[PDB]
Order: structure tokens, then sequence, then C-alpha cells
């Protein structure tokens, strides 16, 4: 009777932003970055990808709770490198490489097809 | 005066008519009374088997015809 | 208009049956009966 | 401090289903691309069953549950369609819906098998798996039954519901020979070899190795019927690309309002 | 009651195969080979065809009219 | 139902899968519980210590 809707996983909610930031206080240059109606999918890669840049000290994200569908991701770069940058870097990237791949497997698939 | 002339077997009353007939030979003493009877509960027993079979011809019948053969 | 139609028992066989009359079939004779499907947006979500 | 380039090998390209191998990426990279073929996957389906006259012996919701798990072919349909949710107008309107039609009555002796192919749709593209193997079988209808309904088909992902699911089931996997030690086997000896072990049968399991990281991932998606394998994936990876690039233009959106 | 649409585990339509099923069984073929003769390799969507009852027959059997 | 075939069963809206042996009252499924007792006409010696008797020959 008070199972919720199935839309209230991905849909944004009139007046809940998709991405805040909020920066941490016990260490500089630390922000966390908290994505709402979003789960593993978008904050694996992210941290995997932030993982290779090596002026990213820190990088990892979780779920506050699973029937919630929201995840923070803690950054924490070094003093001459913020971390807003360094999301958006390891974002470019990360696009860029499924771009590469989703060519490479199309010339593939039309090499296969007949040849 | 529905009843007078629409004939009795349709539709679904194939099981209560069949009660009926028995229940009436068994009550009538007579030999001629019950042999018709026991004529027309035969003929209504034959009528909902051949519909059984006529609506069961396929699926209903080939479900059966692997169980057998299958147990 | 509506005289309140009904579905027979056993018969299966439509009825219109109003208040204050007797609940049997126009032939036969039985006294089970059911209503038909209301007419209303009956409507689902496959989900 | 950037991406890798990543290579692509079909092993097996059929109508059913596609083998390949992803070399050179990063595992999170890889799961990830699973989870969207399960569940990020724009697809056609039932969603909305107006019945109007049902005298089966099944519920009154069990047509519009069958009806809502039939596949419907949508290799270039579901790119055009919009999410009903974001339509700009009332009723479903076929530029964002497809409408079907069934209307099955038994009345021959024998009982009618109420198929799949009873769906007729009103565009020619958006039809269930029937084209080129019996049909889905929905009901079973006796003389004096039947079944009259319509319902619209509309766009969605199996993250909302197990309906827009179109792969069957991913056969994702990793370094076939047990080499990162990510599993201990109690007793090698007792496990079989995995169908790409490049390792011979006299050795169990191939020896550690410190200095390795996850490549060379194998994937089997097995499509359903509605969208094709390679299709599927394709679809997939542009839908990861839209979410990053939307999540890209909210972060420099707050970035910039800060 | 009636056999399913789809392998609730994983998801491969299977309510197109019953009557094959059937047909395949009463020819000569076991179940062991129908089922790989069908299609079905993993043992997730085989037990749809084996553990399946098939009740619709008996609801069948009490037909409204006629 | 005494020995009626499976067809009219079906025709009158049972099935021959009940197992019987149930009484309707009043539109309800009633079922008699089988009691059990003392098999009577058998002679029983009990040895009761929370009383005066050492032993005791019920019947
Ligand atoms: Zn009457
Ligand atoms: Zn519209
Ligand atoms: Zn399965």
């Amino acid at each position: 009777m008070n199972a919720p809707p199935a839309f209230e996983s991905f849909l944004l909610f009139e007046g809940e932003k998709k991405i805040t930031i909020n920066k941490d206080t016990k260490v500089p240059n630390a922000c966390l970055f908290t994505i709402n109606k979003e789960d593993h999918t978008l904050g694996n890669i992210i941290k995997s990808q932030l993982l290779k840049d090596p002026q990213v000290l820190f990088a990892g994200y979780k779920v506050p709770h699973p029937l919630e569908h929201k995840i923070i991701i803690r950054v924490q770069t070094t003093p001459d490198y913020s971390p807003q940058e360094a999301f958006t870097n390891a974002i470019t990237d990360l696009i860029s490489e499924l771009s590469l791949l989703e060519e490479r497997f199309r010339v593939a698939i039309k090499d296969k097809q007949e040849g | 005066e529905k009843e007078r002339f629409r004939k009795a077997p349709p539709n679904y009353a194939m099981k209560k008519t069949q009660l009926l007939k028995e229940k009436a030979m068994a009550e009538d003493l007579g030999d001629q009374d019950k042999a018709k009877q026991i004529q027309d509960q035969l003929n209504e027993l034959e009528e909902r088997a051949e519909a059984l079979d006529r609506q069961r011809t396929k699926n209903i019948s080939a479900i059966s015809y692997i169980n057998q053969r299958n147990r | 208009q509506q005289p309140m139609i009904y579905i027979c028992g056993e018969c299966h066989t439509e009825n219109e049956i109003k208040s204050r009359d007797p609940i049997r079939c126009r032939e036969c004779g039985y006294r089970i009966m059911y209503k038909k499907r209301t007419k209303r947006l009956v409507v689902f979500d496959a989900r | 401090p950037y991406a890798n380039q990543p290579t692509v090998r079909i092993t097996e390209l059929t109508d059913e289903n596609v083998k390949f191998i992803i070399e050179n990426t990063d595992l999170a990279v890889a799961n990830s691309i699973r989870r969207v073929f399960i569940a990020e996957v724009p697809i056609i389906a039932i969603d909305w069953v107006q019945i109007d006259a049902n005298s089966s012996v099944l519920h009154d919701e069990f047509i519009a549950h069958r009806l809502g798990l039939i596949p419907l072919t949508s290799d270039d349909i579901v790119d055009k369609l919009q999410y009903s949710r974001d339509c700009t107008c009332e009723e479903f309107c076929p530029e964002c819906s497809v409408e079907f039609t069934l209307d099955v009555r038994c009345n021959e002796d024998q009982t009618r098998h109420v198929t799949s192919r009873d769906l007729i749709s009103n565009s020619p593209r958006v039809i269930p798996v029937t084209s080129r193997q019996d049909d889905i079988l929905i009901v079973k209808l006796r003389k004096g039954q039947e079944l009259r309904l319509r319902a619209y088909a509309k766009k969605g992902f199996g993250k909302e519901h197990a309906k827009w699911n179109p792969t069957a089931g991913v056969a994702f996997e990793y370094d076939p020979d047990n080499a990162l030690r990510h599993t201990v086997y109690p007793k090698p000896e007792e496990w079989p070899k995995s169908e790409y072990s490049e390792l011979d049968e006299d050795e169990s399991q191939a020896p550690y190795d410190p200095n390795g990281k996850p490549e060379r991932f194998y994937y089997n998606v097995e499509s359903c019927g509605s969208l094709r394998p390679e299709t599927i994936v394709l679809s997939a990876l542009s839908g990861l690309k839209k979410k990053l690039s939307d999540l890209q233009t909210q972060l420099s959106h707050e970035i910039q309002s800060d | 009651m009636i056999i399913p649409v789809r392998c609730f585990t994983c998801g491969k339509i299977v309510g197109n195969k019953w009557e094959a099923y059937l047909g395949l069984l009463q020819a000569e073929y076991t179940e062991g080979d129908a089922l790989d003769a069908l299609g079905l390799k993993r043992y997730c969507c085989r037990r749809m065809l084996l553990a399946h009852v098939d009740l619709i027959e008996k609801l069948l059997n009490y037909a409204p009219l006629e | 139902l005494n020995g009626l075939t499976d067809r009219d069963l079906c025709e009158l809206n049972e099935c021959p899968l009940d197992p019987g042996g149930y009484f309707i009252i009043n539109g309800s499924e009633k079922v008699l519980i089988a009691q059990e007792k003392m098999a009577t006409n058998t002679v029983y010696v009990f040895a009761k210590k929370d009383s005066k008797y050492a032993y005791t020959g019920e019947c």
C-alpha cells in the first residue's frame, strides 16, 4: 500500500537538484559531491576514473541507504588542483573513452557482417 | 411454457437432467418406463461424451495422450 | 431506462429483474443469478 | 591522468546473441556497461491496457500482466518516440506511443489459443515477435467466452520495470584463469575450466600475478527478440554517454552558480 | 495455472514454447533432449517447462455456457 | 455424487479432486474431528499413588 512508484528512482522531483557541491572542513581541498536519483552505475566509473588520476589523494562513493536514491562522492586532491576540475576531467575523459569504444565496436560489427 | 417446446439437454443441465432421469427410473417400478428412462439416460450420456470429444478434440486430448505416454 | 439486467445461473441467459420481484430465470426457473460487468472505464496498467 | 584506449573484437555475431571481448579497460566500466545492458536500455512495451470485455477464466489483471511481458520489436522506433512522461499533449499520441487491439471470441467447438499474433498493431514496424517458432500464448478461450481490449505501448527502461529488460541474460566474465586471486579455491582441482580458459588440462589455475589489472572482459549479450544484440550494445553506450553529458552539464551549472 | 511469458530468473521468452515442448515430448523426444532442442541452455529457464503445472485445462472444463 | 464420473462433477461446478467427507451447514464446510478415548470392555490396572489405594482396577 505504501510501495513507492517506479519513476522515483531516476526522475527528479520539483525542487531537488541533480548535483550539489559541499566543501569539507576536516581537511583542505576536499568536497563531497551529492548526486540525486542515481545508483552505482554513475558513481563507480567516476570513482575508478578519479583513481586513475595521480593528483587525486582520495576518491570513493557510497549509498546512504539503498531505498533512498542518492550517492555521495568524496574527492580530495593536492592543494594545487581543486576537486571540481578533477571531477570535470574525469567525466570528460570517461565520455571520450566511451565514444571511442562505441566507434570501435561499431566498425568491428560492420566488418564482421560479411568480412 | 418455455420448457414445453424448448428441448431439455440445452445446455448446462445435462448432469441435472441425467440425475432427474435416473431418479425417475429408480422411482418407477414399471418395466417399459424404466427401459425408456434408461435409454434416455444412455442417449444423454452419449451426447455429452460426443460434445466433450468435439470440444476436447485438441489440446485437452493431446495433453492426456502425452501424459499417458510419459507415465 | 435501465431495468437492471442479470445473467442466469445455469442457463447463462439474460434476464430483466426489477425491484420488488422474485429472483428467478425467465425459463426453467432457478434461484441463482449473477450480474454483468460494469460499463465504466476499467483501465489497468500492465505493471 | 586521462582515459584509456579500449579495443573490441567480436567472436560470434548472430541474430540472437553476440559474444564480444573488451580489452584494456577498468573493471568498473565493464560492470557499469553490464548494468546498463540490463537496466537502462530504451525499448517499447505494453504499459496501458483498457479491457472492455474479458469473459476468460483468468483474472482481469492477469491479461494486462501477460500483455506487459510480450516483447515488441523496436529496431528503429524506440529512438524516435519520446517518453510519455515528457510528452506535450494529452492522451497517448501516436507520436509518443503505439496502439494495439485484440478482439477474439471462441465461436467454434474447439478451444482457442489467443496468441500474440492477435495483437493487431496500427504501426507496421511495431509488432510482436512473429515476423520470422510458435507465438507467445496469452490465454485459452472456450466456446462462449471472449476477450476484447485495446492497449498502448510506450518507451521505458528496465530500471522502471522488467518489461523493458531487453537482454535475456548477460554472461559477464573476466580473467578466466584465477590469476588475480579474486576468488580463492579451497581445492582448485575440483573445479572445471572456464569456456575462455587458455590454460592446459594439466594445471588447475594460472600462477599468481601481483602486478596485474583486470582486462579482457568477455560478454555474451543475449537478446530476448525485441532489440538486436549489437543494437542493445550501441543503445547502452549512447545512453551512458548521455547520462555522463547531463551530469557534466549539471555540474558546470552548479559550479558557475556558486 | 498457465505457462508464464518469461523466465523469472533469466528473462528469456518461454511462453511461446509450451506447445512445442508438448509436441516434442509426444513425438519421440524425452525431456532432457527436448529442452536443449528448443534452445534452453541455462538451467534457470528449464524449470519453466519441467516445474510448470497446466491447470488452465481444469479451469476450461467449467465452461460457462454450452 | 456417489460414484459419479468427472464429467458430471465438472458440469455441476465441482471438481473430482475434492476429498469430500465434510458436512455443509448454513453454507459452511463442517468436519468432525475424530475423538479418542479409553477402549471399553478392557480391564486396566493402574497404580495411582496420590490416593489411599495402591492399585485400581478400572474397567
Ligand atoms: Zn428461472
Ligand atoms: Zn504525445
Ligand atoms: Zn531461466
